[PDB]
């Protein structure tokens, strides 16, 4: 069947298997929590049906392409019951006014209003979140993919399972499947801006921490 | 099965009528091109920018005409109607122009029939976005979208409760629901063997938004490059 | 502002 091709039960296990259990500035805390969840992200991808069956090079590419949106989606949903803030995988909180002081209030507000709040106001469950992250994972448009065709197929499998799950658990809401998919735009947009911030972090090849000059004299 | 409810069917027809009447199809159009600046890429060609800025102003006027015919839109507050149009303007213009793409000659055709190649498109004002827009237009063809689907998709982008500075977002959400439903059943009533066309078609909005976001920035760089100012309507819309 | 826009919307 549709669910027997990409079971929402399996995906839920992947989501739960990666769920974890304030001195420095907000940004450094976010980076601290980000690094932690990067260690686990691979183990999550493997727990996603049919992911390990892909070429190792395509797995790398997919993870390289969506690691940011994947993580943002997680802590966003994790921060449902929190008011004007987010809960980090480290257990630490980052409140709205804190983010602003660190100079990232604009994008942090987008996350609160466009991700966290929307997730809360529709009562998105872990399973639906797992499917959305799985959809983001199987991104056929990724540059360098050897076989974009199989990836498109995996995503479309997740489409069917999710839609089937919604009809199954929310019969009174015919357009829940679409209401969920319409969260991806914001996630994609927020993800990009997020990367714009850490542009200098990505492209690095000089000498950080000013160790250049320290040696230039001795 | 995919039976078409009269209530849905009527909605679908309103939207198609709205799109057709405010945006002629590529085929039902006599075409014409020019000679100037079709050779090499350039920062900006004034003659072309002028012609292109005029057509843009007119298509924005048409875009509003398209919006006003949509169920419930007129019954929104003026502030909300204006907030929606300004937010979705580029989304709709890009989606529209991308349905005027002829692969063989690698050209885009405007509403006056003017047909420009990729290079002229770049010199007209698109510039850095030229390759993104043409790529997107190429990603659309496999969808074999008709006037109704192109219309619904446009209305869905327009009627978005997820816009900042709205005063009645929930009411905008309710307005979008039927549009999303009508699209789902219509897309599949035409391609019963492939149900995945609905989500795939819907997900093209994600990509559209990103190209549109780049568009807002291009308006800023153009405002710097161009001699005069932006046409008043463009300015009211994207600034 | 939106002078023109208001005109188009008031029709
Ligand atoms: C990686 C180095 C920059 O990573 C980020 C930086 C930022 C953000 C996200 C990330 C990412 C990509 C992931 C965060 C993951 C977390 C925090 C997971 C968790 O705790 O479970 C948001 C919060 C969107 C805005 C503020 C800044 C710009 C600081
Ligand atoms: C508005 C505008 C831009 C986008 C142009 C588009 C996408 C409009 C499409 C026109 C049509 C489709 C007219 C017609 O049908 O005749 C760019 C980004 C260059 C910045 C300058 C002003």
């Amino acid at each position: 069947s549709a669910n027997e091709d990409m079971p929402v039960e399996k995906i839920l296990e992947a989501e739960l298997a990666v769920e974890p259990k304030s001195p420095n500035d907000p940004v450094t805390n976010i980076c601290q929590a980000a690094d932690k969840q990067l260690f686990t992200l691979v183990e999550w991808a493997k727990r996603i049906p049919h992911f390990s069956e892909l070429p190792l090079d395509d797995q790398v590419i997919l993870l390289r392409a969506g690691w940011n949106e994947l993580l943002i989606a997680s802590f966003s949903h994790r921060s449902i019951a929190v008011k004007d803030g987010i809960l980090l995988a480290t257990g630490l909180h980052v409140h709205r006014n804190s983010a602003h002081s660190a100079g990232v209030g604009a994008i942090f507000d987008r996350v609160l209003t466009e991700l966290v709040s929307k997730m809360r106001d529709m009562q998105m469950d872990k399973t639906e979140l797992g499917c959305l992250r799985a959809i983001v994972l199987f991104n056929p448009d990724s540059k360098g993919l050897s076989n974009p065709a199989e990836v498109e197929a995996l995503r479309e499998k997740v489409y069917a399972s999710l839609e089937a799950y919604c009809k199954h658990k929310y019969p009174e809401q015919p357009g829940r499947f679409a209401k969920l998919l319409l969260r991806l735009p914001a996630l994609r947009s927020i993800g990009l801006k997020c990367l714009e911030h850490l542009f200098f972090f990505k492209l690095i090849g000089d000498t950080p921490i000013d160790t250049f000059l320290m040696e230039m004299l001795e | 099965s995919y039976t078409l409810t009269p209530e849905v069917g009527e909605l679908i027809e309103k939207v198609r009528k709205a799109h057709q009447e405010t945006f002629p199809a590529l085929c039902q159009l006599g075409k014409y091109t020019t000679n100037n600046s079709s050779e090499q890429r350039v920062s900006l060609d004034i003659d072309l920018w002028d012609k292109f800025s005029e057509l843009s102003t007119k298509c924005i006027i048409k875009t509003v005409e398209f919006a006003k015919q949509l169920p419930g839109f007129t019954t929104l507050t003026i502030a909300d109607q204006i907030t929606l149009l300004k937010a979705a303007c580029l989304d709709i213009l890009i989606l529209r122009i991308c349905t005027r793409y002829t692969p063989e000659q690698d050209t885009m055709t405007f509403s006056d029939g003017l047909t420009l190649n990729r290079t002229q498109m770049h010199n007209a004002g698109f510039g850095p976005l030229t390759d993104l827009v043409f790529a997107f237009a190429n990603q659309l063809l496999p969808l074999e979208m008709d006037d109704a689907e192109t219309g619904l998709l446009s209305a869905i982008c327009l009627i978005c409760g997820d816009r900042q500075d709205l005063e009645q977002p929930d009411r905008v959400d309710m307005l979008q629901e039927p549009l999303l439903e009508a699209l789902k059943v219509y897309v599949r009533k035409r391609r019963p063997s492939r149900p995945h066309m609905f989500p795939k078609m819907l997900m093209k909005i994600t990509d559209l938004r990103s190209i549109s976001a780049k568009g807002a920035e291009r308006v800023i760089t153009l405002k710097m490059e161009i001699p005069g100012s932006m046409p008043p309507l463009i300015q009211e819309m994207l600034e | 502002k939106h002078k023109i826009l208001h005109r188009l919307l008031q029709d």
